[PDB]
């Protein structure tokens, strides 16, 4: 969107010391991360090994502003995702706690023993509350 | 307890048929999934009933709810129920002065016809009265009279056609003036001929049992997650399956933005009314008001069919949202609110609030990064350290499944300091925007619940003053992890 086209504008210019909005792909990756994103040394090399043809190794927001004008598409699920959060927090504390991932489990089929459940909070609890808040349900769907 | 209506006191302040409100009580049970509908033009019913055809989503001008039109669509939406309200009228119009274009052939208009019969109909709901003949160049019209002010009607004898005109010393809302002339209703194209349209029945939510979604997935693609080795990759796939076959919608032709299990739980309705005997076609022709986040409406009574065959009548949006809060959204039904609720609808700016617990948390935990920068983004609207995206990228670390809760609140809790910290001296700089001032005035707070919150989940600023600002590396650790101790 206008404003979606408005931020990677923003970040962009967070790390720059060259001023003209021309950066490297030795930060690239710092930047896309930064944003919101967890690519490979691969991925950076394909992608910028097409549009950027020049030799020089630099970046502008011209330029990265339509690379990412394609990958920004299939992952827009946002929503989705968010809307999905909801669906967990039976309780609407802001959090997933383990008996409701059961409900939603069992409820789906998949019945799962008190333990094996503790287990996916765990694995996906980041900050150790021993839940799982939007922020961190949403890296456990994503990264 | 909250004081709702129910059974038939309920049905009668929806406005759906009778017959069809029960015909889908079956529905409600057979998928255990509530049926939520927006209020219906109670003059619109008999209408429904007789077999009128509802209006589809090609269709946007009003229903009149008043006058010997009270029912159908007028063209001249000033006989709709948005009767005396310009920008609205008007818009109105518009909206039907492209049905009948963009659309020729599909919808026209066609003059509005009172036969003997509904004449009655509006005679007992008392809309209408038919009064005293009068003659015009050879023609028998029988006068209607209603008590609006600005507008004066009639019925011709031969082919029972109604007309209006100004009453001499009003003015219409639009500031026009005129004499006889027919009042032309919204019609639609079936088998070659024209046929009016009256209200629809529109969805307010669909709402069915998790398990109704299950046997949505198909028994093949479950498996391929439900026995996944690991556990993460396990409900990544669990969740996007619930996102992908149970509460993502897309764009249909004519059905608007809905879901699959939604085309089917929408077309067994129709089908459902069908049976008893309506014969003009659907009933129901576009998805749920919350995936309607351009023009969203915020009704007061909400019409509730529960997957038990019950009836309930929410009388007023707080309460709407208290009874999807006991009985479907904390009740494991799926259930999702529009998007555009806490904010400024696009098409119509409309500002309808609904309690996001995501939110209410908002401020007990630390901001992503992404919250971080979009938040630089529409901050500078009104208008040098990528640490704090970075700490703050650190934060979220999914590469943190490795370590121990114990150890996770440690390095977490520190991270948060560390952010804390290198926010800290931003502020002790420039002053650079009066109003950055603040959202960092906040992001401190928002910090300090997290990290406190952690601490006492297990053992703040009293922290904050022994500490390595100083230097830099792991040193600065080093001294933390006795602290805590
Ligand atoms: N275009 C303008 C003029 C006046 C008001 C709004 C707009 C109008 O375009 O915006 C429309 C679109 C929207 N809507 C409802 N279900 C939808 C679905 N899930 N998907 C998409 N949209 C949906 O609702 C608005 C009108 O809905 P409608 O269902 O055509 O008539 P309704 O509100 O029932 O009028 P009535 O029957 O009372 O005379
Ligand atoms: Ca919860
Ligand atoms: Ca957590
Ligand atoms: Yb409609």
């Amino acid at each position: 969107t206008e404003e979606q086209i408005a931020e990677f504008k923003e970040a962009f210019s967070l790390f720059d010391k060259d001023g003209d909005g021309t950066i490297t792909t030795k930060e690239l990756g710092t930047v896309m991360r930064s944003l919101g994103q967890n690519p490979t040394e691969a991925e950076l090399q394909d992608m910028i090994n097409e549009v950027d043809a020049d030799g020089n190794g630099t970046i502008d927001f011209p330029e990265f502003l339509t690379m990412m004008a394609r990958k920004m598409k299939d992952t827009d699920s946002e929503e989705e995702i968010r809307e999905a959060f909801r669906v967990f927090d039976k309780d609407g504390n802001g959090y997933i706690s383990a008996a409701e991932l059961r409900h939603v489990m069992t409820n789906l089929g998949e019945k799962l023993t008190d333990e094996e459940v503790d287990e996916m909070i765990r694995e996906a609890d980041i900050d150790g509350d021993g839940q799982v808040n939007y922020e961190e349900f949403v890296q456990m769907m994503t990264a | 307890r909250i004081d709702v209506l129910k059974g038939e006191k309920a049905l009668k302040a929806s406005g759906l048929v009778p017959e069809h409100a029960d015909a889908f009580k079956k529905i409600a049970r057979e998928l255990n999934t509530y049926i939520l509908f927006r209020p219906v033009n109670k003059l619109a019913t008999n209408l429904i009933k007789s077999g009128v055809a509802t209006k589809g989503l090609n269709v946007h001008g009003k229903s009149s709810d008043w006058g010997p039109v009270a029912g159908y669509i007028p063209f001249d939406q000033d006989l709709s129920k948005k009767h005396g309200q310009q920008l609205a009228v008007e818009k109105g119009n518009l909206e039907n002065k492209k049905s009948i274009t963009e659309h020729e052939g599909e919808i026209g208009k066609i003059p509005l016809k009172l036969d003997h019969l509904r004449i009655e109909e509006l005679k007992e709901n008392g809309i209408i009265l038919k009064g005293k003949k009068e003659i015009d160049n050879g023609k028998k019209y029988y006068l209607l009279e209603s008590n609006n002010q600005v507008y004066e009607f009639r019925i011709s004898d031969e082919n029972n056609e109604v007309q209006y005109k100004t009453k001499e010393g009003k003015i219409t809302v639009l500031g026009e003036k005129f004499n006889w002339r027919n009042i032309e209703v919204m019609a639609k194209n079936v088998e070659g001929v024209l046929k009016p349209l009256t209200a629809d029945y529109d969805l307010f939510a669909l709402a069915p049992s998790l398990t109704e979604i299950k046997k949505q997935i198909p028994q093949k693609e479950w498996d391929k997650v439900v026995n996944t080795p690991n556990s993460l990759e396990k409900q990544k796939g669990v969740t996007n399956l619930l996102i992908k076959y149970g509460i993502e919608r897309k764009p249909d032709s004519t059905k608007g933005t809905l879901s699959n299990w939604q085309k089917q739980m929408l077309d067994r309705l129709n089908e459902a009314v069908k049976y008893t005997g309506y014969t003009g076609g659907d009933v129901v022709n576009h998805g749920t008001e919350q995936d309607n986040e351009e023009f969203p409406e915020k009704d007061n009574e909400i019409f509730i069919i529960n997957p038990e065959g019950e009836f309930i009548l929410t009388k007023n949006w707080e309460m709407t949202g208290r009874f999807i809060e006991k009985n479907i959204t904390g009740k494991d039904y799926l259930y999702y609110f529009n998007r555009s609720y806490n904010k400024i609808a696009p098409g119509n700016k409309a500002y309808i609030e609904w309690t996001d617990p995501i939110t209410k948390a908002k401020i007990n935990t630390i901001p992503t990064s992404a919250e971080f920068i979009k938040n630089l983004s529409s901050i500078r609207r009104s208008s040098s350290v990528k640490k704090i995206a970075g700490y703050l990228s650190d934060y979220y670390n999914s590469a943190n499944h490795i370590f121990s809760q114990e150890k996770k609140r440690k390095i977490s809790i520190f991270r948060g300091i560390q952010a804390y910290n290198e926010i800290e001296n931003v502020l002790k700089s420039k002053q650079i925007a009066p109003e950055y001032k603040n959202y960092f005035q906040y992001l401190k707070e928002r910090i300090t619940n997290q990290v406190q919150l952690l601490l006492t989940h297990q053992k703040f600023k009293l922290l904050y003053k022994q500490l390595n600002f100083t230097e830099n590396e792991t040193d600065n650790f080093e001294v933390f992890q006795k602290i805590i101790d």
